[PDB]
């Protein structure tokens, strides 16, 4: 069961800062984790982010070439979860998945649907 | 980098053909922690197999998954034209989590 809805998507100048979103509801997964996927022609998908919610408050986890340059965050109070990407370049243009999986023993993740973000110069 | 591979790209099957796309690790992972996904045109990605033998939430019983070691890999029983879709594999086991190239069926 499941609802994750993103929102925030858009189109900005190279160098431009953003706040993708996407607030669960069905969830108050005791123990989950979550995590941002994008997809754009030129790379197909790719694991960017990744909060985690084991029961400490914030592990993190970034990549190759997303840190330095993206922070996830995410409060359960809030029941979002935020993700700022600073610094943007052509590459990092896409359609960004949020998705999240629970720690059950099994069970499968979910995903929502995406937003398209636009570095362009334009 | 840690990387999975699919044999092979694109594919054509005549309706009620059985089809299966091979997915593959650079170092052994475990078969529990490979997920299938199928991402139909216009779509974004739709969990299709957890585990490397349990279907999501609706998969039709007529697709398979199967690997241990290195390679994993999927079937699909009598092709149909709902299988059309271009399906991709990933890992989970160590960061980073990585994905496969994603094979291409299409219907004959």
């Amino acid at each position: 069961e499941v609802k994750l809805q993103e929102s925030g998507g858009g189109l900005v100048q190279p160098g431009g800062s953003m706040k993708l979103s996407c607030v669960a509801s069905g969830f108050t997964f005791n123990n989950y984790w979550m995590s941002w996927v994008r997809q754009s022609p030129e790379k197909g998908l790719e694991w960017v982010a990744e909060i985690r919610l084991n029961s400490d408050n914030f592990a993190t986890h970034y990549a190759e070439s997303v840190k330095g340059k993206f922070i996830i965050s995410r409060d359960d109070s809030k029941s979002r979860l935020y993700l700022q990407m600073n610094s943007l370049r052509a590459e990092d243009t896409g359609i960004y998945y949020c998705v999240l999986r629970p720690l059950f023993y099994y069970a499968v993740d979910y995903w929502g649907q995406g937003t398209s973000v636009t570095v362009s110069s334009a | 980098d840690i990387q999975l591979t699919q044999s092979p790209a694109f594919m054509a099957a005549s309706p009620g053909e059985k089809v299966t796309i091979t997915c593959s690790v650079s170092s052994s992972i475990s078969s529990s922690n490979l997920h299938w996904y199928q991402q139909k045109s216009e779509t974004s990605p739709k969990p299709w197999i957890y585990g490397t033998s349990n279907l999501a939430s609706g998969v039709p019983v007529r697709f398979s998954g199967s690997g241990s070691g290195t390679s994993y890999s999927l079937t699909i029983s009598s092709m149909e034209a709902e299988d059309a879709a271009t399906y991709y594999c990933q890992q989970w086991n160590s960061y980073p989590y990585t994905f496969g190239g994603g094979t291409k069926l299409e219907i004959k």
